[PDB]
């Protein structure tokens, strides 16, 4: 043997390992490695717009700290 | 059916009839059509055959098409105007799509061919029902909304319905038939008033409303539905015979009969306004409503047809159920004249 | 029916808070305490009026008041506040739950500075 | 970098389904005293790849009495409608986030059965016919009862939103506050699948082929690609809906571990299910989701709409 | 966008193999291998024929009840209204109301199929 | 002008009408009518109604399975019809076609009163809403007020439910 | 109370879906009327703040309106906080 | 009105037009009233949501129940007419006149 | 015709639905929650007939808001006025309507 299925088990969880971990690390590397913002709600998505118009790269996540108010 | 669920069936019918007679709201009101057409399709078909089918098929595929032009109309007043109280429905195009709608659900002419097919397919009680029942919530949504109504369109309706009624009357020998053509003869004369005054509308109903219940329960007192089945009702029950006579009498018009009283206030209202033309029409047409009448009257009670052998066995026996409101229903239909002055009290 | 009347693009110039939503999130509750006089005079004239073009001395104030807030935070709690703000703005949902200890961190800081 | 993500979500699940068929060949042998595949490859692990080169080198047949736009346009739409069903499912985070994920769920394995239907009619033969209304029928005696225990369970979530599942059941799986709604759903997921006690569309015994009788070579294997695609899907919503992870936000892959542990325990039960019972007849079917799992179902719903305001455990997220 | 881009990738993979398949092999084609199969005999009629369907009075209560289910959907945001007990009182009488339905038409007959 | 999104998928809508009006045979009008579910589906989703859409979606993918049964037990022939099987059915499908490029091309190069008004284009994009607030989904909110504000609706559509059963049990009793 | 137990029974018996349904269903039906936490369930409903709360005007008058979030008067959450 | 607006009502007129002429099969105007009930769902949803009527949101839903209504009621009468002439033919349905 | 039953037993069956500035969940507003205020206030009590000509003006106010048919031919105007003295190149619009602005929170 019963042991003998266990290879095709292995293949199969390594197939589907792959779309989570997949995902994690494509949403971390178009986000500045910091987990891609949710949006549900029209006051998150307006959160999201205005980091990007503050941003000055055109992009939400790069983020302006306390050094950007003089 | 059971006795039970032909009661819950004929309580949705009027709980549909009264939710669009309270409602203010274009939802609710189409909701209580929904609910009434839902109810009112199994009764039709209470005695089961072809017949009794297809006048149910036929009957629900006119409503159908009727409320989803309702419904569009409403929705487009919806769109040029976000109200939804019934009201002087703010748009030109709504509103006729509405008046269509609405006539077909009455059977106004032209869409007036359904009326004689459901009435020949179903019972006697069914079609008492549907004469005289489902004329009640379109008529009030109309009422309702009259100041709107375009006349042309109306009056080109109701003079068409009463010269359909009249000329379509005239080549029946099926009962049945003939009621829905004399039917839709007083839909036109309920509708050519409509635009002038609607307490007239509201007399002319109730007025037309008792003489057909008291037509349809002599109808049923003495189990006629052809010409010459009803011609052997003088060797049974001569009385009814003769009741049926007077009734047809003041169905026709004529004075100093009951059914005189709705033409004469109409055309008095009309004759207030400019409309001379229309009345004298709608009068010369009516007179052939009272030719089929006549005929009736004719071959029921003032000749005597020959009648079978078997009629004797039937002098034996008494008539079991009892119709209570049957000599009220005549009464009305016939001596109401002198009380005219009591429609004050409609408006 | 009559022109629309306008500020000029001049009238409409303030200093601005250029700080992102994390930030903002990270300071909000002691923000709302400390400058809720203006906000609140602001709010009430714009739901008085019913029209933004008579309530901007306000929204400027409001900005003024924000920006001396966010002074006196870089003045007495930079690093707790960076850090706590840093842990704010790595959550997808920007959640308050997952960083309480940098909060506790900036929450003594500020109750002791000021 | 989205096309990326794409196929890395599209690519792996059919790699899945292809060892998927061997590993349901093997469990069933060694569930049947025998070994199952074992030659072709070091304990049979290239037998999908020798089963996929022979299906696609094999000549595809046009029925001379079918209906040929919608005999081609049926097995399309059941293989991209398999894959598109796996885009919400949080792993913990999904390739598309949705405000209503179940919902849409619930719509495309609606949408799903013309597939079936439209194979069957298109064929244009009796068994395929046949097989066309055992669908029709199974799909009515699931969906309503599907439906509302969804709704029941998903009473205490808050929302529709798939990822949502993930922090309702921080401390508690939610096996254990609705193992009923759990019986009921395994049970319907299983009629949903056409798997067995509930394999009535192809009806092997009965049907020759059933409904995908007609059909042969690479439009064959498509069916069959998506029949066992949507097995690995629904086996993992169960995993999402029922036994919940716990999700480190600094550590996503435990999550996904753990998830495709559980997902893969369940679709081992499935194939366990299917080694072990006899066949339905198709309107016992219908007699056991009407008069056993409605009447329960409906009580459940009440009992879940009741409690958590009898108890003020009301989710968040109006 | 993203949604329609995936549908789009999808339906594209499933008619590439469509493809494959068709202009991949060897076709040989010939009026026996194309015929319907009954098992090795000729069918009598026509598949097209009508096909009784003995559950057809279960399909038209599917129909109906499928519509309360659109009904109930919106009850996990009906429960954050202030007024928990107007609300919990037509929650029920929904259900009460779908329940009563699926008694009567069981008592009725109206489960079983036509023989 | 923006990617004419939703002018296509109303165009397609149209299309699916068209294919179903034209009425080839049950089979294919249950198809035409899925494919404008969906596209319909989509219309309203793309203008913030997810919750509309995806319900309605599933409600006619249920009411065609039921067609779909009822077609293949009461509605077939030897020969089911399509769109190019048959004069009438073709000569429909054609002509509804070019109704709608007509009245597209009307109404898109002109700025004319086709019955009711007339209409630019544009894209509808302009009449969009630039609204800045919430934490919630107003159209949830106004689909979950149906338990507070809509007691009246409940009844009567929950009473017109029960006795829509009892009336299919009645009409289809025979005798 | 001697023929509906038997009938109790013979339900058990024969339908024990029935019965769990049935009670089931009695049970959520009258429960909720008899627990002491609807009411609770409606204050922590009310006390969700979806919009954004204006201030009202001061004119002098109003001793129980707070002129500060942190003021003593108002509404208070602290029973919340013991649940 | 925009290009929407026109588009769903001309769908609303095709399926009535459908409905209007009548070829064999009784299933296929069924069909084309259901496809009125699907175009004025889309029309009242749009018109909704443009202007933001909160309240308003919930009618296309009842609109979608009284249509299920309205089709099973359809449906049971086709099932009827089928048993008696073995097709639904709307050619069958001529025992009554005018 | 019309009982009104619920203004005699103050019952509101559907009032609470007709209008779009009656009582929203959560105080969501209307579009046009202002200018419907201001043509009902202006057409209260004085009857149908009176109304649509005393109230005239806040209803064009109101359907203006509804279906904003002036609007669109006024940006229509604009625009097409913009591409004809782009196209014989007498405007050169502005860095801030092309994209290169420099834009505010
Ligand atoms: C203007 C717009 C016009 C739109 C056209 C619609 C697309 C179909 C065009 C090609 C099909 C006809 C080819 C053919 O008949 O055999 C060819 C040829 C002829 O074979 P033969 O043996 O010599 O003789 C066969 C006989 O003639 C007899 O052959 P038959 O019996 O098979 O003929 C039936 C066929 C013949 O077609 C016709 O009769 C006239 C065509 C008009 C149909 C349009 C009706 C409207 C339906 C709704 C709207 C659909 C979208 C339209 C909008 C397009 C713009 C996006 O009609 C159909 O089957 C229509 C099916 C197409 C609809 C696809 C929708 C997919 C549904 C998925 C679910 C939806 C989810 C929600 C959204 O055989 C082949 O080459 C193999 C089969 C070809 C199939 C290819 C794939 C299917 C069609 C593409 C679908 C595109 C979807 C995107
Ligand atoms: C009790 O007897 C029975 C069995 O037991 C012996 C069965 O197995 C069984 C099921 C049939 C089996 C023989 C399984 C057959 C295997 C498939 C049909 C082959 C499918 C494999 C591929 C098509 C998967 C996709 C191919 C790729 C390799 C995957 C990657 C895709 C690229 C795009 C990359 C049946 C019906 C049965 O009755
Ligand atoms: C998994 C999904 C993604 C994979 C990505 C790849 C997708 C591949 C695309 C799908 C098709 C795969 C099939 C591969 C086999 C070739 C089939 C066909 O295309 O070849 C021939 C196409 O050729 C045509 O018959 C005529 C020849 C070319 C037609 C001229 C058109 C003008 C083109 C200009 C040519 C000039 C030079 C080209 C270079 C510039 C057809 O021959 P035919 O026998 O019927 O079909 C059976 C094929 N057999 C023999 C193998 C069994
Ligand atoms: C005179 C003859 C009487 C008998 C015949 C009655 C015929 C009609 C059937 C039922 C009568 C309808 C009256 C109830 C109308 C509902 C509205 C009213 O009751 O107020 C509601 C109170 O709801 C209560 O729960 C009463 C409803 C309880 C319904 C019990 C079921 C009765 C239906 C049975 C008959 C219907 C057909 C048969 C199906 C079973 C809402 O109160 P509230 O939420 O504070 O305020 C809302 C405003 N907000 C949003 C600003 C807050
Ligand atoms: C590789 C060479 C390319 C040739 C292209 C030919 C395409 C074609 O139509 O030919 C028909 C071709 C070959 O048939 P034969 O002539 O008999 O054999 C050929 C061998 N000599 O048959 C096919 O394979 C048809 C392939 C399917 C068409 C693909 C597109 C279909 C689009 C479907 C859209 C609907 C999808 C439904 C689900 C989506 C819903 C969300
Ligand atoms: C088939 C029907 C497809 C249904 C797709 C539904 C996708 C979906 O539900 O996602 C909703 C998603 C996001 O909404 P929320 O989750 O509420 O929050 C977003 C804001 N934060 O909305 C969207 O992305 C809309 C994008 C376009 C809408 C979908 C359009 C698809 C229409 C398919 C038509 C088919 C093509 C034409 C021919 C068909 C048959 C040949
Ligand atoms: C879904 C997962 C799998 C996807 C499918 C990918 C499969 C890729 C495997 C490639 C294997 C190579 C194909 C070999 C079979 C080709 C068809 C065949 O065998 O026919 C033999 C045939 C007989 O011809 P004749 O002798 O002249 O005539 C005798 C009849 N009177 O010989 C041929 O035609 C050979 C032509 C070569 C075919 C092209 C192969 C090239 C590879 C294409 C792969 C496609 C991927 C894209
Ligand atoms: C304090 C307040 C709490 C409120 C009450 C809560 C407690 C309620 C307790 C009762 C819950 C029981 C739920 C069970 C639901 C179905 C029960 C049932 O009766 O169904 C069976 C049918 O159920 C089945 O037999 C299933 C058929 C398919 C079997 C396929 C394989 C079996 C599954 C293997 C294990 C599955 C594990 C499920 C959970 C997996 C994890 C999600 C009825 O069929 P018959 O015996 O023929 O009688 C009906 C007519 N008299
Ligand atoms: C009070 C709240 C109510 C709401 C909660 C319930 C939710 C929904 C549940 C009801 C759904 C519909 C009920 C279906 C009725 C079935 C009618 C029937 O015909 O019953 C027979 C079975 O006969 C019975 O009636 C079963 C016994 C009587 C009914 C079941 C129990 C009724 C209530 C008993 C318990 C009451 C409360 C529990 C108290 C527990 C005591 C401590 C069915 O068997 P057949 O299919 O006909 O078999 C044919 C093959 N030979």
């Amino acid at each position: 043997m019963w042991f003998e299925i266990l290879p095709g088990i292995a293949v199969m969880a390594a197939c589907l390992f792959i779309p989570g971990m997949a995902t994690a690390h494509i949403h971390k590397f178009t986000n500045g490695g910091k987990e891609k913002r949710v949006a549900h709600f029209s006051y998150q998505w307006n959160l999201m717009e205005r980091d990007r118009r503050i941003s000055g790269v055109n992009r939400y996540h790069v983020t302006k700290g306390l050094e950007n108010i003089d | 059916m059971n006795p039970i669920i032909y009661t819950t069936l004929i309580m949705t019918v009027m709980s549909g009839t009264m939710l669009v007679m309270i409602s203010s709201h274009w939802l609710l009101i189409w909701i209580g059509f929904e609910m009434n057409l839902l109810a009112m399709i199994p009764v039709l078909m209470k005695n089961f055959n072809p017949r009794a089918t297809e006048a149910a098929t036929k009957y629900f595929l006119t409503q159908a098409t009727a409320s989803m032009m309702l419904m569009m109309a409403i929705i487009i007043n919806l769109l040029y105007s976000g109200q939804w109280t019934i009201t002087k429905m703010f748009n030109p195009v709504a509103m006729t799509m509405m008046t269509m709608a609405l006539a077909m659900k009455l059977g106004l002419s032209p869409f007036h061919f359904w009326v004689p097919e459901v009435t020949q397919g179903i019972s006697l009680q069914a079609g008492l029902l549907l004469l005289t029942w489902q004329k009640l919530a379109p008529l009030s949504v109309l009422c309702q909304i009259s100041q709107s109504i375009n006349p042309n369109l109306m009056l080109t309706m109701a003079m068409l319905s009463i010269l359909i009624g009249g000329w379509g009357g005239l080549n029946q020998t099926q009962l049945r038939k003939i009621m829905a053509y004399s039917s839709i003869a007083h839909m036109g004369w309920m509708t050519a008033v409509l635009p002038y005054n609607t307490t007239m509308t509201i007399l002319n109903l109730l007025i037309y409303i008792t003489m057909t219940l008291a037509m349809f329960m002599l109808l049923i007192h003495s189990s006629a539905t052809t010409t010459l089945s009803l011609s052997h009702t003088w060797n049974k029950m001569p009385v009814i015979t003769s009741l049926m006579m007077v009734t047809l009498l003041s169905m026709g018009g004529l004075p100093p009969l009951s059914g005189f009283m709705p033409k004469w206030m109409i055309i008095q209202e009309m004759t207030k306004n400019e409309s001379i033309i229309m009345p004298t029409l709608m009068a010369m047409t009516a007179l052939l409503n009272l030719y089929f009448y006549m005929r009736l009257a004719y071959s029921s009670s003032l000749t005597m047809f020959p009648s079978t052998n078997n009629m004797k066995m039937k002098w034996q026996f008494e008539h079991t159920k009892q119709m209570k409101l049957l000599p009220t229903m005549i009464v009305l239909s016939t001596l109401v004249l002198p009380m005219t002055p009591a429609l004050s009290s409609l408006n | 029916p009559g022109i629309v009347e306008l500020p000029t693009l001049e009238d409409l110039k303030v200093q601005e808070v250029k700080v992102s939503s994390s930030v903002l999130k990270a300071a909000a509750h002691h923000y709302g305490a400390q400058c809720d006089k203006p906000n609140k005079e602001f709010m009430l004239c714009r739901w008085e009026e019913k029209d933004p073009r008579r309530c901007l001395e306000e929204g400027k104030l409001v900005n003024q008041c924000a920006l001396d807030f966010f002074r006196q935070i870089k003045r007495h709690c930079a690093e707790p506040f960076t850090e706590y703000w840093t842990c704010i703005d790595y959550s997808g949902l920007q959640l308050f739950r997952h960083c309480r200890k940098q909060q506790a961190k900036f929450d003594e800081c500020v109750l002791d500075k000021l | 970098m989205f096309m990326i993500n794409i196929l890395s979500l599209i690519i792996p699940i059919l790699l899945a389904v292809a060892f998927l068929t061997l590993v349901e060949r093997k469990v069933l042998g060694y569930m049947q005293l025998r070994k199952g595949p074992n030659v072709v490859g070091p304990y049979g692990l290239l037998q999908p790849i020798a089963d996929a080169l022979k299906l696609f080198t094999k000549e595809p047949l046009r029925p001379a009495t079918s209906s040929i736009s919608m005999f081609i346009i049926a097995p399309i739409l059941a293989l991209s409608l398999a894959l598109t069903m796996w885009v919400p499912l949080p792993m913990p985070y999904p390739l598309i986030n949705m405000n209503l994920g179940v919902l849409f769920m619930l719509a495309m394995s609606s949408l799903a059965v013309y597939s079936i239907l439209w194979s069957g009619w298109a064929s244009n033969s009796k068994y395929a016919l046949i097989g066309a209304l055992r669908a029709v029928a199974q799909t009515i005696s699931y969906e309503v009862t599907l439906a509302i225990i969804l709704l029941s369970v998903l009473l205490m979530n808050g929302s529709y939103t798939l990822s949502t599942l993930i922090t309702t059941q921080e401390h508690i799986w939610m096996i254990f506050t609705s193992w009923p709604l759990a019986m009921m759903w395994f049970i319907s997921t299983l009629a949903e699948t056409n798997r067995a006690p509930f394999d009535l569309t192809e009806g092997e015994s009965e049907l020759v082929s059933g409904f995908n009788v007609e059909y042969a070579a690479g439009p064959f294997a498509m069916f069959f690609m998506a029949e066992y695609a949507n097995i690995i899907m629904m086996n993992a919503f169960t995993a999402i809906l029922f036994l919940g992870a716990s999700h480190d936000p600094h550590t996503p892959e435990l999550y996904t571990i753990n998830f495709v542990l559980k997902t893969l325990a369940l679709t081992i039960t499935f194939l366990w299910i299917r080694a072990s019972y006899p066949r339905f007849r198709y309107d016992q079917l219908m007699h056991l989701l009407w008069k056993s799992f409605l009447p329960l179902t409906l009580a459940l719903c009440m009992w879940h709409i009741s409690l958590p305001i009898m108890t003020a455990s009301i989710p968040p997220q109006s | 966008m993203n949604i329609m881009l995936t549908l789009l990738t999808n339906v594209t993979l499933a008619s590439l193999l469509v493809l494959i398949a068709f202009w991949l092999p060897q076709l040989n084609a010939y009026s026996e291998k194309t015929s319907p199969y009954e098992c090795g005999f000729d069918p009598m009629g026509s598949a097209r024929l009508p096909f009784s369907m003995k559950f057809f009075l279960v399909a038209i209560t599917f129909l109906l009840f499928d519509l309360e289910i659109a009904l109930l959907l919106p009850l996990p945001w009906a429960s954050q209204t202030n007024n928990l007990k107007t609300m919990l009182t037509m929650a029920l009488f929904l259900l009460i109301l779908l329940a009563a339905s699926l008694a009567y038409e069981w008592t009725q007959k109206g489960l079983e199929w036509a023989e | 002008m923006t990617m004419y999104i939703a002018f296509i998928l109303s165009t397609i809508f149209v299309i699916g009408f068209v294919g179903f009006s034209s009425k080839p045979s049950p089979i294919y009008g249950g198809l035409g009518l899925i494919v404008s579910g969906g596209v319909g589906c989509g219309i309203v989703l793309n203008f913030g109604g997810s919750f509309l859409g995806l319900m309605v979606f599933l409600i006619y993918l249920g009411g065609m399975l039921v067609v779909f049964g009822y077609t293949t037990a009461m509605a077939t022939e030897m020969y089911p019809e399509v769109w190019v099987s048959n004069k009438t059915v073709f000569g429909a499908f054609v002509s509804g076609l070019m109704m709608e490029f007509c009245m597209v091309y009307y109404a898109l190069k002109e700025e004319e009163v086709e019955i009711i008004f007339k209409f630019n284009g544009l894209g509808d994009w302009v009449i969009y809403d630039t609204g800045d607030s919430g934490f919630f989904s107003e159209e949830a909110m106004g689909i979950a007020a149906l338990y507070s504000y809509g007691t009246w609706l409940v009844i009567v559509t929950g009473w017109s439910l029960l006795i829509g059963v009892v009336v299919i049990m009645e009409i289809t009793r025979g005798n | 109370a001697g023929r509906i137990a038997s009938f109790l029974k013979n339900a058990w018996a024969k339908e024990p879906v029935l019965v769990a349904s049935f009670a089931i269903g009695g049970l959520a039906i009258i429960l909720p009327s008899l627990s002491p936490y609807t009411n609770y369930a409606i204050r922590i409903n009310r006390a969700t703040p979806y919009n954004y709360p204006v201030p009202l005007r001061d004119d002098g008058n109003m001793p129980d309106v707070p002129s500060h979030p942190q003021d003593p008067q108002g509404p208070s959450l602290e029973w919340l906080k013991n649940l | 009105m925009p290009l929407v607006y026109m588009n769903i009502i001309m769908a609303f007129a095709i399926a009535l037009a459908g409905l209007l002429m009548y070829r064999s099969h009784l299933m296929s105007s069924l069909l084309c009233l259901e496809g009125m009930m699907l175009s004025l769902f889309i029309m009242s949803t749009l018109i909704i949501l443009n202007t933001h009527f909160t309240l308003a949101n919930m009618m296309p839903i009842i609109l979608l129940v009284f249509a299920a209504c309205e089709a099973a009621l359809g449906l049971s009468l086709l099932v009827m007419v089928s048993n008696t002439y073995g097709t639904d033919y709307v050619q069958n349905l001529n025992l009554l006149q005018c | 015709p019309f009982f009104d039953v619920q203004k005699r037993l103050g019952l509101d069956l559907d009032r609470w639905m007709t209008i779009q500035s009656a009582e929203q969940p959560h105080k969501i507003p209307g579009r046009c929650h202002a200018f419907e205020k201001e043509w009902i206030e202006c057409a209260h009590g004085i009857g149908g007939i009176r109304a649509e000509k005393e109230c005239k003006i806040e209803f064009d106010d109101f359907v203006e808001c509804l279906l904003r048919q002036k609007t669109m031919k006024r940006l229509s105007a604009i625009k097409r006025q913009r591409d004809k003295l782009i196209k014989e190149g007498k405007y050169t619009p502005p860095p801030h309507h092309l994209g290169k602005e420099d834009p505010r929170p």
